């Protein structure tokens, strides 16, 4: 399915406090008004989605049916894949190149081959309530931002706070989600039949390099943002560095049609040159 | 712990043939060059032969060249010396040695020695 | 032999100093700095006292020192003790072969 | 480690005093880049990466920002922005062997150069000719790795050298690696020289009245002027104001 994503996805990018000031930053953000895929949590277990540059994962659920994720460049043990699983007691993040089954196991708590872990970590758990997450991994670190809010996606603006900064430098290229279920059978391989589970849904969006104008309030919290490259009005606000523009004419930028082709032109004189006959001289 | 043990000495008639062995224990035999050094009664130490850590390189002393053959079994942690055409000047106490604690070209590790008598 | 040329005998009284010389060729002593000195008692394994013209392995006192000039190496033993009496051999690694000196008998009277 | 498959260790959560490597070998080279080494006891770095491998002395020139060659291109590549120091020393006595140490290898063939800090451990045949090598070598098709074969008969240029390249990565958060120093009782309401985890300055320190969120470590007014700081000991927010000055 599809649904446009409103003004969501903004997060504190640099953990430095600023009060009652406007700041423009170029980073990987979620472009405003972009449509996002919508999925339901009944059965098919779940297909893999590429990790282009960063994922904005929102979920409205009330029974902890979704409990983790799995990332890596491949599901086989041929590469140091990653494991991240939340729980009622704590969160468990693991990187052990565990080979996976034909399908991700449906919780019967684990189904994977042997491991050769290089990093392991544990911490407190992540617990009508709209949970939002932003996953980013660019500079050798994998970073998480999050927010839990009471309540479709609301139009209200709210920024995510940096939750965890992990140092793992694995090359992530594909990603999947992890579900759970009560009294469910578990097998290394299964068809699209699945097992019964509660009604639930999760949205997915893809991040892009954009320039954002962020507004900090007197208490250091982000209250509004403008996508500098969305439409001409936003670009004018972003240029004047002011959310309110008065009547007038403004020179915002310049445009230039790009070249559509490249051509090379060389003469026809081939013939090799005598190089290995001067360097290979016997007497200089 | 780390040990070298020579073996295979005995009385043999001149021009005969003998095989010496050196038994390694306590270290990675195949990581180290092995050498045979002997000491003939009344004479000083004499380097006889050196084999590299792999086994693909064998060095011998001229005084025993041709007639002596060095070998090693890195699977069994064993070094060997095949002495053929044994002459009377080959009567000696025979040692195996390596450089486990210093450098490949030194003799810091030694065996106990094997006595070789050529009649 | 082909050994490095050493004095056959040197004698010293306990507490005094003695220097022992080792002359070889341009392919061993005068080629590399891979010169060794050995303390030896017939019937037991030699003990390395000096390897590398002037360097002592672990456990060798600074009373033992080594030197080299040209094709000649030199070992000097200071503070002579009764247990220093032994046979001393220089040694040179030359790449394609190792060569020991002919040995100097040190007697501590 | 071999240079083609070079080892990386992240160092963190500790104090970096370098008086140890000063009681270490006669160094072949200490070429340090973008930082004075004699000041490497007041470091306050966030992350430090320790890449390690062995080469011969003739090849140490390739270990530098913006260098070229078999090592720099197909084995170990450094970025042009390198901020760190390179320490190297002859390890001939331990790593050279009689017939050559053939356990140390390096990549001879690669279709493209590595990106900075990239690692290629592939062992797949190389095509120097125009015949597709189907997992087979021979004429014009080569194995991409080659052993050094360190021998005691080599010159010092061809002798094994152990190399450690320390990359100092900057940041804006807890310098989880800092230098051997000490702390002093905090002073307020006086023009004082302060050193908060590396930030040196002058000014009057005052108790803060602004609500820093638990994940923030610095405070700024307009134009990046450091206005506040959280204590690395009392974890308390402090206001910074430059002490009085003016024209006469
Ligand atoms: C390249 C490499 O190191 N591979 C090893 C593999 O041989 C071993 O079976 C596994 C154990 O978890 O760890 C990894
Ligand atoms: C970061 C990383 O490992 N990227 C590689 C990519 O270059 C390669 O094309 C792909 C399979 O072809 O596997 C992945
Ligand atoms: C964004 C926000 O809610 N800010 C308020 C701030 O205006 C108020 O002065 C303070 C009082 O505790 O509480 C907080
Ligand atoms: C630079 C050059 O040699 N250009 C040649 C041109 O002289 C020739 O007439 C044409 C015919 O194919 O091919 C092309």
């Amino acid at each position: 399915a599809y649904t446009n994503s409103f003004t969501r996805g903004v997060y504190y990018p640099d953990k430095v406090f600023r009060s009652s000031v406007l700041h423009s930053t170029q980073d990987l953000f979620l472009p405003f008004f972009s449509n996002v895929t919508w999925f339901h949590a009944i059965h098919v277990d779940n297909p893999v989605l590429p990790f282009n540059d960063g994922v904005y994962f929102a979920s409205t659920e009330k029974s902890n049916i979704i409990r983790g994720w799995i990332f890596g460049t491949t599901l086989d043990s041929k590469t140091q894949s990653l494991l991240i699983v939340n729980n009622a007691t704590n969160v468990v993040i693991k990187v052990c190149e565990f080979q996976f089954c034909n399908d991700p196991f449906l919780d019967f708590r684990v189904y994977s081959s042997a491991n050769n872990c290089t990093f392991e970590y544990v911490s407190q758990p992540f617990l009508k309530n709209l949970r939002e997450f932003v996953f980013k991994n660019i500079d050798g670190y994998f970073k998480i931002y999050s927010k839990h809010t009471p309540i479709d996606l609301p139009q209200g603006f709210s920024a995510l706070e940096p939750l965890v900064d992990l140092p793992i430098g694995i090359n992530i290229t594909r990603f999947q989600t992890l579900l759970a279920l009560h009294r469910s059978y578990l097998t290394p391989g299964d068809s699209s039949s699945g097992w019964t589970a509660g009604a639930a849904a999760y949205y997915v969006g893809y991040l892009q390099p954009r320039t954002f104008l962020l507004k900090y309030n007197e208490n250091g919290t982000i209250t509004d943002a403008v996508d500098c490259a969305l439409d001409p009005l936003s670009e004018t606000k972003c240029t004047l560095k002011s959310f309110t523009v008065e009547k007038g004419i403004y020179q915002t930028s310049n445009f230039r049609v790009q070249p559509t082709e490249s051509i090379v032109r060389f003469p026809n004189i081939t013939n090799l040159c005598p190089f290995d006959e001067v360097f290979n001289a016997t007497r200089f | 712990e780390v040990r070298l043990l020579e073996s295979g000495g005995g009385l043999v008639q001149p021009g005969g043939s003998l095989r010496l062995s050196c038994a390694a224990s306590g270290f990675t035999f195949n990581d180290y060059a092995m050498s045979w050094v002997r000491q003939a009664p009344g004479e000083g130490l004499e380097w006889v032969s050196t084999i590299s850590y792999s086994g693909g390189s064998t060095y011998y002393a001229d005084s025993v060249k041709g007639r002596f053959t060095i070998s090693r079994d890195n699977s069994k942690n064993m070094l060997y010396l095949q002495m053929n055409s044994l002459r009377a000047e080959d009567t000696a106490l025979y040692y195996c040695a390596n450089g486990v604690a210093t450098a490949d070209w030194y003799f810091d590790l030694w065996g106990r020695g094997t006595l070789v008598t050529v009649s | 032999q082909s050994a490095l040329t050493q004095p056959r005998s040197v004698s010293g009284s306990p507490g005094q100093s003695v220097t022992i010389s080792c002359t070889g060729t341009s392919s061993d002593v005068g080629g590399y700095n891979y010169v060794s000195w050995f303390q030896h008692h017939p019937g037991k394994a030699p003990k390395l006292m000096i390897y590398d013209v002037t360097d002592r392995p672990s456990g060798v006192p600074d009373r033992f020192s080594g030197s080299k000039s040209g094709n000649t190496a030199s070992l000097t033993i200071s503070g002579l003790q009764a247990e220093d009496a032994a046979d001393y051999y220089c040694c040179s690694y030359a790449g394609t072969y190792t060569v020991f000196g002919g040995g100097t008998k040190l007697t501590v009277l | 480690a071999s240079v083609y498959a070079w080892n990386r260790k992240r160092i963190s959560n500790c104090v970096a005093d370098y008086s140890v490597l000063y009681n270490f070998a006669p160094f072949f080279a200490f070429k340090c880049y973008g930082v004075s080494p004699t000041k490497l006891n007041d470091l306050c770095f966030t992350n430090v990466y320790a890449d390690s491998f062995v080469i011969r002395g003739n090849e140490v020139s390739q270990i530098a920002p913006g260098q070229t060659g078999n090592i720099a291109d197909y084995n170990y590549k450094l970025p042009d922005d390198f901020t760190g120091c390179v320490i190297a020393w002859n390890s001939n006595k331990l790593d050279s062997k009689v017939g050559g140490n053939y356990n140390y290898r390096y990549r001879l063939f690669r279709k493209s150069n590595l990106k900075p800090f990239e690692r290629d451990i592939s062992t797949e045949i190389y095509q120097a000719g125009n015949k597709p090598c189907n997992g087979v070598a021979g004429v014009n098709c080569y194995f991409p790795l080659q052993s050094y074969g360190f021998r005691p008969t080599y010159g010092v240029g061809h002798q094994p050298y152990r190399v450690v390249v320390l990359s100092f990565e900057l940041l804006h958060a807890p310098a989880t690696v800092c230098g051997p120093k000490k702390s002093t009782n905090l002073v307020k309401n006086k023009c004082v020289n302060f050193n908060f985890n590396g930030l040196t300055g002058t000014g009057v320190l005052t108790e803060s009245n602004k609500k820093f969120l638990p994940f923030q470590q610095f405070g700024r007014d307009i134009a990046d002027t450091t206005d506040a700081v959280r204590d690395p000991q009392t974890l308390e927010i402090l206001d910074i104001t430059p002490c009085s000055f003016g024209g006469v």
